[PDB]
């Protein structure tokens, strides 16, 4: 039961790291998201012109 | 049905079990190794803050994912011991 | 003319106001619920997509 | 204006959402299906590895 | 027709019988429910291949939740190739009226890399948004 | 009505008090309408409040003495809004200090420390340091001596509290009984053999026949002049198992593994 | 000049407002209006505090005022009048909008949508009173006007959540005015306050507005701790349905704090201890939270002493709070030593400092626990120990007295001993070898389930903002 | 302040202060709601007795308290217990809270008893006080004048009565287009909210009858009904109307819409019926 306890807890370590990692992925993707909005302004007008 | 049935261990495989010596070996091997995967993961995650994932994996040996490798080794023995207890106690309580 | 600071004209425009929370509670309850299910279905998709 | 003939604004939000909650039952149906898909895919991850 | 399907030894005849039962139990919804259960319960792939289509045509254009559930479960849960394919194509028939929901339901089946599944996923978008294009439908098919 | 009650207390008749109060309950309504209910307090309402307060007060002390603890609490409860508000304008009174002391003994004679400290907290904010503890000291010193666990101190305080003849003594006789009952849970854990003289000594008795009498009622089997605390424990444990709850109350070796298993595969 | 400074500030406010107003016009949302609102609230308060007084006046004049201009003006005359910035074209404008409250549209009166505007003018004024930091009449005027206005109409999901942040200021100004002075008429005004709080919660109950619901509960709890109505509050806490998944972390800390105080007074110190450590973790390390942390950490030291658990020496040193936690430190050394003589000194010396924190009510209960700890020392040091020996060390009065102290203490199982009357000693019974027994099994079972629950928190959080980013136009 | 006085008064056995106490407890009810919830079975004790005429007041405390405790269903029982004193609780700007839950409560019961038999408003399974509350809320929509809101709650609530009466009264010819508009809104919501076959056929069939009584009706409105239900009987009777008129253009128009829209099986029986009905051969 004690080995099972350490192992459940080992799996929890691994997952809290995977929790932080995807959270960094989101922090990164935020920059891209901001930049995209200013950029889409230019594209809309061109496609309507054609 | 003939094809499927390849066992007389359909009802004689859950109460049937391997000695506790062998379960002590699995427990001892499993705990001992996970330290080693855990020491590689510690060298590894001194990084994880530079440029490009693909580079980090080569240089500081992110290969095969040690994060994934520890999860697999923990999952296999974790699921196995629940069975080992689960069958153990089942026998004690039902048989006597 | 009339305001959303307070109600204006008692039991005329407060007669209209008077039949309003019966409609709005139903769907206000439905909004919060179906926003967390919508996020949840995508959560379990994400999970089976990595698998 | 905003509080005069308010019972006419009331009826169109009420109508529109009522139609969509039928269609929003088909999206929780999907949540239910993909709980099963991962269990079938976990035995097939096992079979593929096998 | 059902019983004759097991007697016949020519494969084409079973195929033809299985879907033609679907055609006869068209538009009948919940009265067709008893038949649906025998066709799915079988161990013959053709009876399942036709099984999917009986749900599709009886509950056709009404987004009945029970019908879509069977078709979903069966698609995934059978290893037999015809059986998989057929369940996917069936969805479009059911969700003909409410095609708003079709791309979000079938995103799943196109994620998976089994080919028969993927063949039927396309076809389901074909049927569902046949009437009028949906920009999303096109995007998933590219 | 009002004034007939006043002189009923002075006599030392407290049955006369109790008897005469149901009319005055009609007239307390007229009094409750006279105050606005503490929405605004003027000196008109200060005269009206005196009437109101008076009826409850003289009745409340009298309930004690006639062994009507229930009536006492009822009367006491009505005061509480008047005491809350309006401080140093007939809201903290000589009478307040006297009635709070007796209330605290009443909570204590239930042998609940839960209400007592909760009530104690309420008092910090009013009288407990304004007019000080000097009569409010009696339940607070008593509470002390049982929290540390000295029953000698409690016993002594209580013995001198029968010097205080009024209405504090109506609670003395309950509370001496309460020290015994408290001690009798303790002794199960402390001892498994006690002599007959020693059980008597410990529970503050002087009559052997009384010791053996209490034992029937407290469910102890004194057989041959030696108590068997252990018999008693057995019965007490068994009963708590006996009412259903019981598979998961116990927990099974098999059941733990089942719980853990389903969590991982969900 | 002076005008120019109010105009540059104003245009910042208008974008944030314009931005919320569109999201809520489409269909109400909770969190997305919320994120915008929280940034703006901070900035507005910093701009009003440092700069001008009539910078608030400017905005109120500029937009339609239902009564707000007159209400602002009353305030400004008392603390030094203002009549500037009343000019036209800063009052014939209704700022810039695409058409939602644009200068031509609002005059034309095809629309009039004072709703949200009403809500922002109330935030400006409510902050201004608190920035002034003056009490008296000024507090009272602030409560009167704003509360009945917000209650005549039924609020939308957006407006309701705004009004929770207004309510705070109301309680806080009123409460300090009451603690500064003793006026007999204020007690009667407190009853009116109590009534308003609970009605606000019931209105919000219907609309499922989760932040409003949580914020109100904290205030009501505070109000009980100040009035001594601990008695009522036992009732209150068993019927809460507090949100955790949709509220700010400041509320969640406050909530955890209150519980430990109320639980502790009812002589449950087990549950008290778990609740305070959670409040501390929610609450940051900054000097922005500094007075919160000081009080929370006072209560935690006292909790561990009430258990007989005792805090370590580590704690006080590694904190840099040494002077503040000095009465608790002396307490911790005192209880440990089992000195009744020291303890009498500690709570006497420090009396005032303790009572202000309202842990003094708890502290008196330790004069007893000082004794129980002390006799526990004795039974560890000496396994079998004469009744006489114990009486000698802690100045206890008879063999019979110490018998009785220990009888109470071992019902609570502190000492974990049993008295032999027939030999005359007190014998501890612990010898371990409890690994053999089923006790560790019980412990290991609990540990796993705290872990399985942590997996659940991880799963729900992780994947939910990913799902948003995909929907979003960004690739 | 505290409710502790009020408890004392019920616990007293002089009747006058108990009457009083019912009145006073309901004054401070949404402030001292937790305290008095603990000793709410007292309040109920007084309600059961038959020495009191202040039963309604006593019921009334509990309904307000029980909401705040968090059990919504229990509130509804005590409100219908009290009987009246609740038509001033729809016009409160602080309590419509009990009323809304009651409306929902009717729908749970109403679904169950529709499927069995169409009529069930002569049954005693639905409480009569509850029936009243539903009917007066709907009347309240029709007071400000909006039939869209009245139709919506009745449809959920499975009513034949309410829907029948709203369209009947909405024939009075104030604008022909306007009346026809309300009947479409009814056909649409029926398909899109309800797919339970029994109520859907019924509401739809009902609409056919009200359109045709009007001295002008759009027939696109009329045709929609026939094709969902697939009835040749509606179709036969529609034509027989135009055969009374002998009007060339109407007869050609409906027929073109029919052939496209309608299913093959329906048209095939229909032509045989018109042929023995008698028609100009042009339509055939």
């Amino acid at each position: 039961i004690n080995i099972s306890n350490n192992l459940q807890k080992a799996l929890t370590v691994k997952t809290n790291d995977e929790l932080m990692v995807i959270y960094i992925s989101n922090l990164v993707r935020s920059i891209i998201a901001f930049d995209d909005l200013i950029e889409n302004k230019i594209q809309n007008k061109k496609i309507q012109e054609q | 049905k003939m094809l499927m049935n390849l066992h007389k261990e359909q009802w004689q495989s859950g109460l049937k079990m391997y000695d506790y010596e062998e379960k002590e070996e699995s427990n001892l091997a499993a705990t001992k190794s996970m330290v080693k995967i855990a020491e590689q993961y510690s060298k590894r995650i001194e990084e994880e803050k530079e440029l490009t994932e693909e580079e980090l994996k080569t240089r500081y040996v992110g290969r095969q994912d040690p994060k994934k490798h520890l999860s697999e080794t923990a999952d296999e023995t974790l699921e196995n011991n629940i069975v080992s207890v689960l069958t153990a106690g089942v026998n004690s309580v039902a048989i006597k | 003319m009339t305001a959303a600071v307070t109600s204006s004209n008692i039991v005329l425009e407060t007669h209209e106001s008077g039949i309003k929370p019966y409609f709005e509670q139903k769907i206000q309850e439905t909004e919060l619920k179906i926003r967390s299910k919508t996020e949840n279905v995508r959560r379990l998709e994400a999970q089976r997509n990595a698998l | 204006n905003n509080n005069s003939a308010l019972s006419n604004v009331n009826s169109d939000i009420y109508f529109k959402l009522k139609k969509l909650e039928k269609e929003y039952e088909l999206l929780t149906l999907q949540e239910d299906y993909i709980k099963d898909e991962q269990r079938h895919l976990k035995r097939e991850l096992k079979r593929a590895q096998e | 027709m059902f019983t004759y399907s097991q007697e016949t030894q020519h494969g084409n005849i079973t195929r033809g019988l299985a879907v033609g039962l679907a055609l006869i139990n068209y538009g009948r919804q919940e009265l067709a429910d008893d038949l649906i259960t025998k066709m799915l319960a079988s161990d013959e792939s053709l009876l399942r291949y036709g099984g999917a289509f009986t749900i599709a045509l009886a509950y056709a254009g009404t987004g009945n939740n029970s019908a879509v559930k069977r078709l979903l479960h069966v698609a995934v849960s059978d290893s037999n190739d015809d059986v998989r394919r057929a369940a996917v194509i069936a969805l479009g028939f059911v969700l003909l009226r409410d095609y708003t929901t079709v791309p979000r339901i079938v995103q799943l089946l196109s994620k998976s890399h089994n080919a028969h599944v993927r063949c039927g996923t396309a076809f389901a978008l074909g049927i569902a948004c046949a009437g009028k294009g949906l920009q999303s439908a096109i995007d998933v098919l590219d | 009505l009002t004034k007939s009650l006043s002189i009923a207390f002075e006599n030392g008749d407290y049955a006369a008090c109790e008897k005469l109060l149901p009319p005055i309950k009609i007239e307390l309504i007229k009094n409750n309408l006279l105050i606005p209910d503490l929405s605004i307090q003027n000196d008109i309402y200060l005269n009206d409040l005196m009437i109101t307060k008076r009826i409850l007060e003289v009745g409340a002390l009298a309930s004690i003495q006639t062994f009507n603890f229930d009536s006492f609490e009822n009367y006491f409860n009505q005061l509480k809004p008047y005491y809350f508000s309006n401080n140093h304008k007939l809201s903290e009174s000589d009478k307040k200090s006297k009635l709070i002391s007796l209330y605290l003994l009443n909570l204590l004679s239930q042998n609940n420390t839960t209400k007592f400290h909760s009530e104690l907290q309420y008092l910090d904010k009013h009288i407990k340091n304004l007019e000080d503890d000097s009569l409010l000291s009696y339940p607070i010193k008593l509470d002390r001596w049982l929290m540390e666990g000295s029953y000698q101190k409690a016993w002594d305080l209580l013995q001198s509290g029968s010097q205080n003849i009024s209405e504090f003594d109506s609670f003395t006789d309950i509370l001496k009984s309460a020290i015994r009952d408290e001690i009798a849970k303790n002794t199960e854990l402390s001892y498994d053999f006690l002599p007959l003289s020693n059980i008597k000594a410990l529970l503050f008795f002087n009559n052997e026949k009384e010791t053996e009498k209490f034992a029937l009622e407290r469910n102890w089997p004194i057989v041959n002049s030696k108590v068997y605390f252990n018999n008693q424990s057995k019965e007490k444990a068994d009963y708590e198992d006996e009412m259903m709850h019981e598979e998961d109350q116990k927990t099974n070796i098999i059941e733990k593994a089942m719980d853990y298993a389903i969590s991982i595969e969900n | 000049l002076h005008h120019s400074e109010k105009k540059y500030a104003e245009e910042d406010q208008v974008q944030e407002l314009l931005k919320v107003l569109n999201e809520i016009s489409k269909t109400t949302l909770t969190l997305d209006p919320r994120y915008i609102w929280r940034s703006l609230k901070d900035l507005s308060s910093l701009r009003n505090q440092e700069l001008l007084n009539a910078e608030t006046l400017c905005f109120t004049v500029n937009v339609l005022y239902p009564d707000s201009s007159s209400f602002k003006k009353n305030l400004l005359k008392f603390i030094t009048s203002n009549h500037k910035s009343s000019v036209p074209g800063s009052a014939e404008l209704r700022n810039s909008y695409p058409a939602s409250f644009y200068s031509v549209n609002t005059e034309k009166k095809t629309i009039e949508v004072t709703a949200e505007i009403n809500c922002f003018m109330h935030l400006l004024v409510q902050l201004f009173l608190w920035d002034s930091k003056e009490l008296e009449q000024l507090v009272e005027f602030n409560r009167k006007v704003v509360i009945p206005n917000l209650l005549c109409y039924y609020n939308l999901r957006s407006l309701n959540l705004i009004n929770a942040k207004l309510w705070f200021y109301i309680y806080l100004s009123h409460e300090t005015l009451a603690r500064s002075s003793e006026e007999i008429n204020s007690d009667n005004q407190n009853i009116i306050l109590r009534s308003t709080m609970m009605k606000f919660l019931k209105i919000a109950s219907l609309k499922h507005d989760n932040e409003t619901k949580a914020m109100l509960i904290n205030l009501i709890l505070r109000d009980f701790l100040n009035n001594g109505e601990v008695d009522s509050a036992s009732d209150f806490i068993s019927k809460l349905e507090y949100p955790h998944t949709d509220v700010s972390s400041s509320l969640e800390a406050r909530y955890f704090f209150y519980l430990s105080k109320i639980n502790a007074i009812q002589l449950d110190y087990s549950t008290a201890n778990e609740y305070i450590i959670a409040a501390i973790r929610k609450a940051p390390h900054n000097s922005k939270s500094l007075g919160f942390l000081q009080q929370s950490n006072k209560l935690h030291c006292c909790i561990q002493l009430l258990m007989g658990d005792i805090p370590e020496l580590s704690f006080f040193h590694q904190s840099n709070m040494q002077k503040s936690l000095l009465p608790y430190y002396h307490l911790t050394k005192a209880v440990k030593l089992g000195d009744l003589k020291k303890f009498t000194s500690t709570i006497t010396k420090y009396k005032q400092l303790l009572l202000k924190d309202d842990t003094y009510q708890l502290c008196v209960r330790l004069r007893s626990n000082v004794i129980k700890t002390g006799i526990r020392i004795i039974s560890l040091t000496y396994k079998k120990i004469s009744l006489r020996d114990i009486c000698l060390k802690l100045n206890l009065d008879s063999e019979q007295t110490v018998e009785y102290m220990v009888s109470r203490a071992i019902r609570d199982g502190v000492i974990e001993a049993k008295i032999n009357h027939e030999d005359g000693f007190i014998e501890t019974t612990e010898l371990l070898n409890i690994y053999d027994s089923e006790d560790p099994q019980q412990v290991f079972d609990e540990r796993i389930k705290f872990a399985n629950q942590l997996h659940d928190e991880y799963l729900v959080s992780m994947r939910y903002p990913e799902d948003k980013k995909t929907q979003q136009n960004e690739k | 302040t505290t409710a502790a006085p009020l408890l004392a008064l019920l616990r007293e056995n002089q009747d006058s202060v108990k009457t009083y106490a019912l009145e006073s407890i309901n004054n401070v009810v949404d402030q001292l709601w937790s305290e008095i919830s603990n000793e709410l079975p007292d309040i109920e004790a007084l309600y059961d007795d038959d020495t009191f005429s202040d039963r309604e007041m006593a019921a009334l405390i509990a309904s307000k308290v029980y909401y705040n405790l968090g059990e919504y269903e229990s509130a509804v029982k005590y409100a219908l217990a009290a009987k009246d004193r609740f038509d001033i609780d729809e016009k409160s700007q602080f309590v419509e809270t009990i009323v809304s839950k009651s409306i929902e409560m009717y729908v749970q019961e109403a679904s169950k008893q529709y499927t069995k038999d169409e009529q069930f408003y002569t049954k005693d399974i639905i409480d009569p006080k509850l029936t009243s509350i539903f009917e007066r809320m709907i009347e309240k929509c029709l007071k400000a004048s909006e039939l869209k809101l009245a139709l919506g709650i009745a449809l959920e609530g499975y009513r034949l009565d309410i829907i029948e009466s709203a369209l009947k009264s909405k024939l009075d010819q104030d604008s022909t287009s306007e009346n026809v508009k309300i009947i479409n809104y009814l056909l649409t919501l029926a398909i899109t909210t309800v797919t339970n076959s029994k109520f859907r056929s019924s509401i739809l069939r009902k609409s056919f009858d009200f359109l045709m009584n009007m001295p002008n009706c759009d027939y696109l409105t009329l045709n929609k009904v026939v094709v969902n239900l697939n009835d040749a009987g509606l179709a036969l009777q529609l034509f027989k109307k135009l055969k009374e008129e002998n009007d060339e253009g109407l007869s050609a128009q409906i027929a073109f819409d029919l052939v496209s829209s309608a299913s093959q099986q329906l048209l095939e029986i229909l032509v045989t019926e018109l042929t023995a009905q008698g028609y100009d051969p042009a339509l055939l």
